[PDB]
């Protein structure tokens, strides 16, 4: 079975140089019947072909005129792999990167790698703001209240909250993070209790961010 | 430099057969070959079908794809639709300047009843304005199928600066959240009457309005 | 010995347009 | 040919005290005797205040007017509300050439948390488009407290002409809900791109909408 | 304690003239102290004073501007009682008509009567036309779905709505009625179940519409 | 005797407007 095993620095500064190998096993990088792909994928600019390498005779490349200017893929023979640069990223070239096999005449992918998130950002670690989204009649519904706590603005991932040290999870739903254009992520987390538990019960998001050995805790009460 | 469009989601009960398809803008669809991937949420693209109609080892033949050179535009078929079947699918194909994906389109197999999101729109808290920041959050829950669409608008005026939004993901229930960003100043934030967060879910709309004069 | 690859239509072998090699 | 303007709505818990205003669009609010009325729900009016401040016989001493040379506003208070004092209140005064009412306040005497109603819209029935005609019903439920503002739209338009809307009134366990209709012809109805059916609930807005091209 | 009886046709078609009487008990219709009032009441137009009677060695009588053309108020002494006239009564007119006592000088309204519902429509008795208002992902919240019946253009009031024949009742909200420009009513009966019941219980409203010995049933699915 | 009903301020007898008789 073909294998194609993806590496490289997952963030990338601004300005700086993105640099991803696949190496292959199962099948040959000078493979007289293949082609040897680099695919991108965000959500937004949804899927996104970069290029790819083959060899016939001669190694030919072919790259997707959006990107021609920064790309370079060069295959290795004596590794059988091949890699991926992009020059001069920019935030909007986060994605998710894939290598792929495909079939040169029909521009077709045949087997893809499990690809690599990478991240262009200039941040460093930095811990989350905790801010209170509160219940109000706007969030009830029935005999039920939402209530939440949004995580602003830290880095790098992953944050992940409880509530009430984790006596309540009935009802808790934990959001994917944002990037935000500041190469910072934001998510919140939100809660449904009843309207009726909002005068006596005690509610606290409990945020953790190891990164930068940070932990919050914050009292959710009604506006 | 054509695109490829194809619905944003379908969905069809167990057993039955559905059809996704992909219209070509410019160029001829029956002159260029035209591809399906599927892809699970949080796994890597797999090739169903190539060259047209071309199923790959290991592809059910309950998959199949066909060209429509009449309305420009190619089809992926699955019949005796099985939960595992459910899956975002994208048709890709090229000309001689560029190689196109199509958007892709989420395949719901029906497994309980549809139901429309429930919206809640959280105003900026007070703490945060005191930060000097103002984020408005849009709280998208309890929909099935789990696909929306998320616009935001200031006073009528639709707003794309500042806007993030997550992809819809599941509950513990098997339905969908998702949420969504409207990330201004408090001057933006108190320059305006209302702000509103807008989510369409199988062709209908729910729109909810907050004040900054909140009151009352 | 001399190696090229060319985009065509109804060639090497085949209905549809594509890339063509060696 | 003065107004007089108080809030739509006022609410507070029971014991504590509580004012709705009255503020006269024209004219000295001090130079014309203001009344007040109350009237609960399925019930004619009662007077509970007189020429400003005389207060009937039988009328609860915790029920007292004042008046505001300043603002030009009456005011009535209700001091250690109960909640037999929840109904709507109306000020009323004069000047030489008419006798005016204010539009009314509800005064809730809270019970239960507050809760944002739910809106479901309902397109024309296909039955009833046969029948030539097309009604879309705007469903309120489960809000309290009982006081909202309903308001239609065609496209992105405000629509006036064929809206009916009952008066909130209370459903087993409490809440309030409330309906509202647009009647239109099916030509009218599939004239538009969408309609809207938005309510108004404690200072903020739902608004559904639904196209006559549903799908999907 | 003062006491006033309200009187007349409840139904007065568009053109003809609206006639009521409030007899008073308890008190003088010639009383030296008071004033005999009419006010009237709609949801969209809210209170409005009507116009008054009283003697002060002689009868007078003041009038609200808006309907002085068209009104008559007349006391009635060897009756104890006061009426009310409109002539050529549009749909306008249709709302609860209060007679009241009140305050010469204040035009204060002292002891409020219990009202009179007039209606202003040329229609007759009409049975309803019932239709669907059929549940979709668009009326489910959560694991429950709204599903209901309209009951259009109907004269006189009342309809009554059951479901399943008095076994649901659980979650059921009949409406009260609105009164179109038509002269004619509708209103909207709903009832909330559990999503999952919809592919496999029954739903009916029964409609019930005794001044025009109607009843329709209908059965309301998904669409 | 020679009945009035009169509107007026400052009057019978009363700070503010309204309606005076007899």
């Amino acid at each position: 079975q073909v294998q194609l095993q993806q590496s490289g620095p997952g963030l990338v500064k601004p300005s700086q140089t993105l640099s991803l190998t696949c190496a292959i096993s199962g099948d040959s990088v000078s493979s007289n019947s293949a082609a040897w792909n680099w695919i991108r994928q965000s959500p937004s600019r949804g899927l996104e072909w970069l290029g790819r390498t083959y060899y016939r005779s001669k190694w030919f490349n072919d790259y997707a005129v959006s990107v021609q200017s920064r790309i370079t893929i060069n295959p290795d023979t004596s590794k059988n792999q091949f890699s991926l640069q992009l020059n001069s990223v920019t935030p909007e070239d986060t994605a998710v990167y894939y290598c792929a096999r495909g079939i040169v005449f029909s521009y077709a992918m045949d087997v893809w790698g499990q690809g690599t998130t990478v991240t262009v950002s200039s941040a460093s670690t930095k811990g989350p703001s905790v801010f209170p989204l509160a219940p109000s009649s706007k969030s009830t519904s029935g005999g039920t209240a939402a209530l939440g706590c949004l995580v602003k603005d830290y880095f790098p991932e992953p944050v992940t909250v409880s509530w009430n040290s984790g006596a309540l999870t009935s009802g808790v739903h934990t959001f994917p993070a944002v990037l935000q254009s500041s190469g910072l992520y934001s998510l919140s987390s939100v809660v449904t209790v009843p309207s009726s538990s909002l005068g006596t019960q005690t509610y606290i998001c409990n945020v953790n961010h190891k990164p930068s050995n940070t932990k919050v805790d914050k009292k959710v009460e009604p506006k | 430099n054509f695109m490829l469009t194809q619905p944003h989601s379908v969905s069809e009960s167990p057993g039955k057969t559905v059809t996704i398809s992909c219209t070509r803008s410019s160029g001829s669809i029956a002159s260029y070959y035209v591809q399906w991937y599927q892809q699970r949420p949080g796994s890597s693209p797999t090739t169903v079908i190539y060259e047209d109609s071309q199923r790959p080892s290991g592809v059910p033949d309950r998959f199949s794809g066909s060209i429509d050179s009449s309305s420009n535009s190619a089809s992926l078929t699955i019949s005796g639709l099985k939960t595992e079947d459910e899956a975002d699918y994208y048709c890709q194909s090229y000309d001689s300047s560029n190689v196109v994906f199509g958007g892709g389109t989420k395949l719901t197999v029906l497994g309980q009843p549809k139901a429309a999101p429930s919206v809640t729109l959280f105003p900026p808290s007070s703490e945060e304005l005191q930060a000097n920041k103002a984020t408005l959050v849009c709280l998208i829950s309890d929909f099935y199928p789990g696909a929306v669409t998320v616009a935001w608008k200031a006073d009528s005026s639709p707003v794309k600066a500042g806007v993030e939004t997550t992809t819809p993901s599941k509950q513990s229930n098997n339905k969908y959240a998702a949420s969504s960003y409207l990330s201004l100043t408090p001057e933006q934030w108190k320059s305006h009457r209302s702000y509103s967060c807008q989510v369409t879910h199988e062709g209908s709309t729910v729109e909810k309005t907050v004040a900054p004069t909140e009151c009352s | 010995h001399f190696p090229i690859c060319i985009f065509c239509c109804g060639c090497c072998h085949r209905s549809k347009c594509g890339m063509c090699c060696k």
